């Protein structure tokens, strides 16, 4: 483990803040009329 | 007695007649020989 | 107004008809055309309301099918009798009830069937028996074979006797439609007679021969030694000996002196010592008791003799500002429709079935019953099981007078109508609820099962970390345990030593019935049962509330109460019968059960069976894991199924190899269930068709011609096989388990 | 919108007209079946898909067929 | 909903006659005092733009998130913590 | 189209009763009919039915 | 024949029902179904629940066209009684819809034109191959 | 015995619902038209700031005294943040709501009949700016709320039957 802490930031990033972003643009996608 | 002969010709009393004769055959032959694996002739 | 009323020689006796297999259903006479027409007439065979459209026939059929279904039932009790008389050790049993096992049934040496007759005990081989008829007859004091030869006899007598009525009353003299209404007089006959008389009539057997039979087995008298039961009837100055207050004769009973009769007409709780059952005297007591209410009871309708209740104005009178019209209308949906009835009885007959599961287990009223823990079970099981089914069966004839027999021209403005206008809101709030208990208890679990998965078992919700008390339950417990001191003072002890209160009762070296705590892991067991049933309920309730219309099909109720679909169209329409609604409900039925039958037997081997010995000391049969284990999945398939299912397993080679068998096979049939209800109709359908083809290319074709099960026949063997296989598993484990370690 | 078709083996029996449950099917005049009418289907916007209309026609082969296709919330059969 | 009689159908009144109704509204003007209104429109009106609130919500929660993620205190954490113990060998002296 | 009574073969590749055999009970002389034939069969087919209307060239002699 | 149009009429004798209009009638069709009674009868709402159905003109507000028709088809083999019914949009417009031309669809009516009828058998059809990359679906030929 | 408590919805026994003590009534029907929800005349920025309040407010306990943290020293403070952390999350499912459900040009989806056919002012909530305000209104005033209860449960002492 050269840096050893960069999973404390990665894993809460992709597991939660990834996640949230994805899902609400792509309900503002699907939930349109164009 | 026509009504009781052609009702006793059904499907199910005719099954029920003659699954009972064979296995009482079947049942017989396998109380006088017995354990039997593979035919001797 | 209540009289006699029948027909003289309505149908003639003929063979004709037997010869003619159809000839109820007008469309099914015709003969068959594809392989339907034997399902179907195997189908509509006793459903009489579909073949005619008249009351009077229907009555008088359903009069002579019961008839027919007591003359099978007195078949069966004489069968049980007569193969306890020969082929059993219960005398033997009788000797040394602690040790001899209970055997009724003898094989015949064939294929190797041998290793079935254990040894049982008593110079006897045969298969162990768990339907507690040892006891029941010991209670009864029977004392010999020659009484049981003597019952069945009289057994088949009374069937030849019911089967004689049912002729009778059916092709002779069949009643009118005016006898089968006469409600008020049926229920006076019937509530006065059949019970209070029975009672009563089962009361002096009781204090006229059981009493002083049981008192001497009790005291250690050989059974040989015992005087016969006529000889305490020709000879007062016997039962005098044992209970002195025959002696004064009837002058008590007459004069008022009730209090004369104390020792043999008691009021007290718990168990008796030496059997581990209930005390006779309060049986005596009891039987007799409930002899007088009924006969009270049963003087209360009208008649012909002007005094008494009129139900009609009963139900008319009862009616208030929130509910419009009221009981208005009942009587005569209750008088006109025979599947209103059976969907009343089939409810109330289930939920006494699963009363009496329980009052049964708490309060073992046979002696050495208590202390045979197969027997226990087994019963337990069984009435389980039949109350589950009759409770459902009681929504699916519901339905079915709803789809037919309903009339809205009748039904106006009274309970029926605006039960079925707020429907929507019903079923909405019990949505509601099914989802908030599934989740408040599943998800408690499943929280269990990850906080022990990960390490953290101080974030459990168990006793030893964050706790959920059953404080309600508790509570009860302690009142009822104190009730012999303050709210019921003529008691002795307890009902039941089931009570906080209390202390052990052993009967050679085992417990017969101990205090049960209550604590977190019983709180989670009972939340998961309260969700089960509201979601059974759900299912059955959608169903008969949406038997007629809905918003999807506004027409459902011409379509019928029995159909597949209405199409593909509207998205989709599988399944929006009240038949399919019974269907699913069937299986949460199965669930329901399952999980009772499973938190029963757990319990019990965990914290009240087991064996005592010297100094007091007891030993469960599981050890007390019930509290610790019980409170994750995981715990439940490690500690119950993989633990439990060692006996049933390794029960090859040895008389429990039946059992092994049948678990096998139970397992094979659940799984055969699947295909058919996977599965659909079109698939089988093209297959038969190719099938026919190579049938065809060899002049072998049949004339009836082969046709794929229909969609409904399909639903139904599907959840019959399932249903079979699922119980017959569940058979299987409990009774090798339980005989092995019992 | 589902498409509903009718073919030259119609014989006029009308069950498939009596048996539509949102009146998409009628009867018309023709020549063709000793009935002299065959069924056409104009409103098969209000069709909903039941295909009662399939299961009433007496042909050895249907000359009713309903075709399912793009749902609308008159097809779907919702009341909200 | 006309309402002068069993008549419940009437083109000239379409929301009576589709139910379309409010149930609970009302339509007072004055609720609250004016300092607070004041107040709260000064300080809480900053949000009112839904774009920007998206934008500040996500670099907020993902600054947050990362934060306390890589400054938590090991005891806090079991992670952080790491292991105590001797390691374990495995069954045929695998490790 | 064949005289009543006759047996014919039915030829319509759609048809339950394809390869089989029936039976002619009428046949419409009317000019513009176009299934005028009409034959019954022994079994029925899936919906039930045993009748069925035919073109005078979808039938065969045997 | 002229269709006709809508006036006031009272509605049948009915005590309420969860059964009833939703946000649906509101933002988009409902339907009215009319009928003629010669007495005051007893029948049961296509809702759920029975209703008393007034002596002359009547008018139900329903919420899908099924309704309406199981309603009529019930009210023509039972009672023996004609009727009519509508669509309303939300704006107002009303749509007559059911005795189209005044004349029941299973009877045979003058003027009228057929509408998705095929000249050939259902077997006569083309395969899906030939009509690759085409937007015919081999039944609209 | 012809006196009856319950009556179809305002008089039409045709639209879909029941008007029972539980639906109008005197107590429920004032108390549910005075909570902020219903005040269709006042700015919905202030309706938004009283309901995140009061919504802050209630979290704070929850989250406090059940928890991984729950037995030890800093239990307030996490239970704060779990609830400002809901708090956000919440906001921004507002946020997406109102943008998937309103546009700019709407006047207004809100019934603007009241019950004795009176006609009133379509509600402003139901608007793209409308929500907007509401959604910021509804954050501050729930982080001023879950702040407001950690202050009382932890920086000041304040005993509390269970705190
Ligand atoms: C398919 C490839 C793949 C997969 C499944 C994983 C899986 C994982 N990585 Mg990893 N990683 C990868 C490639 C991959 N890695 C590569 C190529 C790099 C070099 C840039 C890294 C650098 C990396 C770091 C620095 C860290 C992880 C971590 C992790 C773990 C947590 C997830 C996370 O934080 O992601 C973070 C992911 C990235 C930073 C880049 C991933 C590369 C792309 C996104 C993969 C493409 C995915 C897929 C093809 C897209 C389509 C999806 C459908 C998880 C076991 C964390 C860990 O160790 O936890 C214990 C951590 O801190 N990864
Ligand atoms: C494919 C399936 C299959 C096959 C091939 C066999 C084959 C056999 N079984 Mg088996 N069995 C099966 C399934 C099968 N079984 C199943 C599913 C069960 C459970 C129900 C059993 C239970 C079973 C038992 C309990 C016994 C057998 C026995 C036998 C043997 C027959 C004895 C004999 O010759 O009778 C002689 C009968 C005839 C020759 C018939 C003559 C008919 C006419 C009159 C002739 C002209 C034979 C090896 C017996 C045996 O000895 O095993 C070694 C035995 O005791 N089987
Ligand atoms: C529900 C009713 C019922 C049932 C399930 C049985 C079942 C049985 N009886 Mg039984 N039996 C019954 C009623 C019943 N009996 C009645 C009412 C009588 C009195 C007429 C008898 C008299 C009787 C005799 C005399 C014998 C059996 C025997 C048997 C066994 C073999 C029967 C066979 O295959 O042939 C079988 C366990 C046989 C048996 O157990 O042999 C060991 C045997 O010999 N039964
Ligand atoms: C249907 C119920 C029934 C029947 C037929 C009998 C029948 C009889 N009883 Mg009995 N008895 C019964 C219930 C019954 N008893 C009950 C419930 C009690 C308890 C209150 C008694 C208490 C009782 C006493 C105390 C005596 C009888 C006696 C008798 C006998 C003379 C009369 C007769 C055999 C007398 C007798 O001869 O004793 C054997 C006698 O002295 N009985
Ligand atoms: C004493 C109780 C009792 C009585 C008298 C009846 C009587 C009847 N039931 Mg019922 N039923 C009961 C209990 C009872 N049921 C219970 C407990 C259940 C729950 C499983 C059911 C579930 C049930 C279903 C799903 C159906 C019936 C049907 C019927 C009718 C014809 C049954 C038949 O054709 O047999 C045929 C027997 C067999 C095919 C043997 C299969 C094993 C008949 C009125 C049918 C009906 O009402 O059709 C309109 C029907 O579909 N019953
Ligand atoms: C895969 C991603 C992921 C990650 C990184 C976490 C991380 C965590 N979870 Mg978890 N969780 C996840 C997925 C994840 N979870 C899923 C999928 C589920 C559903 C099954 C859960 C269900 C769950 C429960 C039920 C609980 C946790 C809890 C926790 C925390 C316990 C550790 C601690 O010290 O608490 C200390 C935590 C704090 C002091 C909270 C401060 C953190 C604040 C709230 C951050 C601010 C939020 C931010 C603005 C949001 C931005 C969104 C854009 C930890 C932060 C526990 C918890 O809330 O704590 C808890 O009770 N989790
Ligand atoms: C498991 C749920 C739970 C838990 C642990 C708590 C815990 C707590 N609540 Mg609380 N509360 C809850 C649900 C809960 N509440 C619910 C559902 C409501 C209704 C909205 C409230 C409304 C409420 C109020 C109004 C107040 C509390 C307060 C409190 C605290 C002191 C009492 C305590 C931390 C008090 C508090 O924090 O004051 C400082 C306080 O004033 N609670
Ligand atoms: C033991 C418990 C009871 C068992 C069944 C008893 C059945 C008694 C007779 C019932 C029918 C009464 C009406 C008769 C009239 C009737 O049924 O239809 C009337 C009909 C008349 O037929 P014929 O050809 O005689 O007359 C036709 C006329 O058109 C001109 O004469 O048939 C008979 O007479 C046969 C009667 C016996 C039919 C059953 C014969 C076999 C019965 C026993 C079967 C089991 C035998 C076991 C032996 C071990
Ligand atoms: C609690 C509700 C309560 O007080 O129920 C009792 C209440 C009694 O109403 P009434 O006094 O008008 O009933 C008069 C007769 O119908 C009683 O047989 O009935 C209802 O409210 C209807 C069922 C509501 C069920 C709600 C769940
Ligand atoms: C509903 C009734 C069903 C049963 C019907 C048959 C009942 C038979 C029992 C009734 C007789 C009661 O018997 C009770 O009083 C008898 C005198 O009357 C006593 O009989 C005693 O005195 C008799 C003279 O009176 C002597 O002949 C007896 O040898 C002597 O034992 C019995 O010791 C006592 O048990
Ligand atoms: C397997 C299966 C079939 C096929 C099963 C069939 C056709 C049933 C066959 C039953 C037995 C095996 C027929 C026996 C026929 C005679 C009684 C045989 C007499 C001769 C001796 C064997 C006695 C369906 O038709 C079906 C339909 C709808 C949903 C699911 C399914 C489904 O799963
Ligand atoms: S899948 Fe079967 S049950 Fe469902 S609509 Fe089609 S035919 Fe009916
Ligand atoms: S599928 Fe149903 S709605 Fe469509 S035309 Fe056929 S019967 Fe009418």
């Amino acid at each position: 483990m050269t840096a050893s802490y960069l999973p404390s930031i990665f894993v809460p990033l992709i597991g939660l803040v990834f996640p949230a972003i994805t899902m609400a643009s792509l309900f503002i996608y699907i939930e349109q009329d164009e | 007695m026509q009504d009781v002969k052609t009702y006793l010709s059904t499907a199910p009393v005719l099954a029920t007649l003659w699954f009972g004769f064979l296995a009482g055959l079947l049942i017989e032959i396998n109380r006088f020989f017995p354990d039997a694996l593979v035919l001797p002739l | 107004e209540v009289k006699i009323m029948v027909e003289k020689d309505p149908v003639k006796t003929s063979f004709e008809k037997w010869a003619k297999p159809g000839h109820f259903s007008r469309t099914l006479a015709k003969g068959p055309n594809t392989t339907t027409w034997i399902w179907n007439l195997h189908a509509d065979a006793h459903d009489f309301d579909s073949h005619t459209n008249d009351l009077e026939e229907i009555s008088r059929k359903v009069f002579s099918a019961h008839f027919g279904q007591l003359a099978v039932i007195f078949i069966w009790l004489s069968g049980m009798y007569f193969h306890g008389a020969r082929f059993s050790n219960y005398e033997a049993w009788l000797s040394d009830p602690t040790h001899i096992k209970p055997s009724a049934q003898v094989v015949w040496p064939i294929v190797g069937q041998k290793i079935l007759n254990g040894d049982v005990g008593g110079g006897f081989q045969g298969i162990q028996i768990t339907s507690g008829f040892f006891q029941l007859w010991r209670a009864s004091g029977i004392t010999s074979e020659l009484q049981l030869y003597t019952t069945a006899i009289g057994g088949l007598i009374f069937a030849a006797l019911m089967l004689f009525a049912g002729w009778f009353h059916y092709h002779k003299a069949a009643p009118k439609l005016a006898w089968f209404q006469n409600v008020e007089s049926m229920l006076n006959h019937h509530l006065a007679g059949l019970l209070g008389l029975g009672s009563l009539a089962w009361a002096g057997h009781q204090v006229h021969v059981s009493l002083p039979i049981n008192r001497l087995l009790d005291a250690g008298v050989d059974p040989k030694e015992i005087p016969l039961p006529h000889e305490f009837i020709l000879n007062r100055d016997l039962l005098a000996q044992l209970y002195p207050s025959f002696s004064k004769g009837l002058t008590p009973f007459f004069t008022l002196n009730w209090s004369e009769y104390s020792d043999f007409l008691t009021f007290r709780g718990g168990l008796n010592p030496v059997t581990g059952g209930l005390w006779l005297t309060d049986t005596a007591h009891h039987h007799l008791a409930i002899a007088v209410l009924f006969l009270v009871a049963g003087h209360m309708y009208r008649t012909n003799f002007g005094i008494g209740h009129s139900m009609k104005e009963i139900l008319e009178a009862h009616k208030g500002p929130f509910t419009g019209e009221g009981h208005k209308g009942l009587y005569e949906i209750l008088t006109t429709s025979w599947h209103a009835q059976l969907a009343i009885n089939l409810a109330m007959l289930g939920s006494l079935t699963i009363i009496v599961a329980h009052h049964m287990y708490a309060m073992p009223p046979y002696p050495y019953l208590a202390t045979d823990y197969a027997t226990q079970l087994s019963l337990f099981t069984h009435h389980m099981w039949i109350g589950g089914f009759l409770v459902v069966g009681a929504a699916a004839h519901a339905a079915i007078f709803m789809v037919r027999d309903y009339d809205p021209t009748t039904q106006y403005n009274n309970l029926l109508d605006r039960v079925l206008r707020h429907r929507d809101a019903i079923i909405s709030h019990l949505n509601w609820v099914c989802i908030f208990l599934g989740f408040h208890s599943f998800g408690l679990y499943i929280h269990n099962d990850t906080m022990s998965a990960l390490g953290r078992p101080q974030d459990m919700f168990s006793d030893t970390a964050i706790q959920l008390q059953p404080v309600f339950a508790q509570w009860i417990q302690n009142t009822h345990a104190l009730a012999p001191s303050l709210t019921a003072p003529n008691a002795t002890a307890s009902t039941s030593l089931t009570w906080g209160g209390g202390d052990l009762v052993a009967v050679g070296g085992k417990v017969a019935l101990l205090p049960i705590p209550l604590g977190t892991a019983d709180f989670l067991v009972h939340h998961i049962h309260a969700f089960t049933i509201h979601v059974t309920v759900l299912i059955l309730l959608k169903g008969v509330l949406f038997a007629r219309s809905s918003r999807l099909i506004p027409d459902k109720a011409n379509l019928g109460f029995r159909f597949p679909c209405d199409g593909p169209g509207r998205g989709g329409t599988c399944q929006v019968s009240a038949w399919d609604h019974v269907f699913l409900g069937l299986f949460w039925m199965y669930n329901a059960i399952s999980v009772v039958i499973f938190h029963f037997s757990w319990k019990m081997q965990s914290d009240v069976w087991g064996s005592i010995s010297d100094q007091g000391v007891v030993t469960h049969i599981t050890g007390g894991n019930f509290a610790q284990s019980s409170i994750t999945i995981n715990g439940w398939l490690r500690d119950f199924l993989w633990a439990q299912a060692s006996q049933v397993i390794q029960s090859y080679g040895s008389s429990l190899s039946a059992y092994g068998l049948l678990f096998l096979g139970a397992h094979f049939v659940w799984a055969f269930s699947l295909m058919f209800l996977f599965s659909g109709r079109g698939y089988w359908q093209e297959l038969i068709e190719s099938i026919v083809w190579a049938h065809n290319k060899l002049k072998v074709a049949p004339a009836i011609q082969p046709r794929a099960l229909s969609i409904v026949q399909g639903r139904a063997v599907g959840v019959a096989h399932y249903l079979l296989g699922g119980i017959a598993t569940t058979w299987a484990f409990f009774l090798a388990r339980i005989i092995s370690v019992g | 919108a589902h498409s509903v078709k009718i073919y030259d083996t119609c014989i006029g029996c009308t069950q498939c007209v009596r048996a539509c449950p949102t009146d998409v099917l009628e009867m018309v005049p023709w020549d063709g079946c000793k009935a002299s009418q065959i069924a056409s289907a104009p409103r098969t916007e209000d069709c909903v898909g039941c295909k009662r209309c399939e299961s009433a026609c007496p042909t050895d082969f249907l000359s009713v067929r309903v075709y399912l296709g793009a749902e609308t919330t008159r097809s779907m059969g919702l009341a909200y | 909903k006309y309402g002068e009689k069993s008549v419940y159908f009437d083109l000239g009144e379409i929301d009576n006659t589709t139910g379309n109704w409010d149930l609970y509204g009302n339509d007072d003007p004055n609720r609250y005092n004016g300092f607070q209104n004041k107040f709260f429109e000064t300080f809480a009106g900053a949000f009112t733009k839904r774009g920007l609130l998206l934008k500040f919500l996500v670099l907020g929660g993902a600054t947050t998130i990362g934060y306390l993620g890589s400054t938590s205190s090991p005891d806090l954490l079991a992670i952080k913590n790491g292991p105590k113990q001797v390691p374990v060998m495995g069954p045929r002296g695998r490790k | 189209g064949p005289k009543r009574g006759s047996i014919v073969k039915v030829l319509r590749r759609e048809s339950y009763w394809f390869n089989d055999t029936g039976k002619v009970v009428a046949v419409d002389q009317a000019p513009g009919v176009r299934y005028p034939v009409v034959v019954r069969f022994d079994k029925v087919n899936y919906a039930g039915v045993s009748t069925n209307n035919y073109s005078p060239d979808e039938l065969e002699a045997a | 024949t002229p269709p006709t149009l809508n006036a006031d009429t009272p509605a049948p004798i009915f005590g309420g029902s969860t059964g009833g209009l939703l946000r649906k009638a509101q933002v988009e069709e409902f339907y009215v179904i009319t009928w003629e009674s010669p007495k005051e009868q007893i029948f049961e709402m296509p809702t759920g629940g029975a209703a008393i159905m007034r002596s002359g003109p009547n008018l139900l507000k329903l919420a899908r066209k099924e309704q309406c028709l199981a309603l009529g088809a019930r009210l023509r083999t039972k009672f023996k009684i004609q009727y009519q019914f509508y669509r309303v949009f939300p704006n107002g417009e009303v749509q007559y819809l059911h005795p189209k031309d005044g004349v029941y669809p299973e009877k045979v009516n003058a003027g009228r034109s057929p509408v998705g009828v095929n000249n050939r058998s259902i077997g006569k059809n083309a395969n899906p191959a030939e009509l690759k990359f085409a937007h015919k679906q081999a039944y609209d030929l | 015995e012809k006196y009856q408590v319950i009556e179809p919805l305002n008089g039409d026994p045709f639209i879909g619902g029941f008007e029972t003590p539980v639906t109008s009534s005197p107590l429920i029907a004032w108390y549910l038209s005075n909570l902020p929800a219903y005040r269709t005349a006042v700015a919905p920025l202030l309706r938004g700031v009283e309901i995140g309040l009061a919504h802050g407010y209630l979290l704070v306990g929850p989250f406090v005294l059940t928890g991984p943290l729950r037995n030890s020293a800093v239990r307030g403070e996490a239970g704060s943040l779990a609830a400002a952390g809901l708090v956000t999350i919440l906001t921004m499912c507002l946020t997406i709501y109102g943008i998937a459900s309103f546009k700019e040009g709407e006047p207004s989806k809100a019934p603007s009949l009241t019950l004795t056919g009176r006609q009133k002012d379509a509600d402003k909530l139901q608007t793209a700016e409308g929500w907007a305000s509401f959604t910021g209104g509804w954050f501050f005033g729930g982080l001023s709320g879950v702040a407001w209860a950690y202050i009382l449960l932890y920086v000041l002492n304040l005993p509390y039957p269970v705190k």
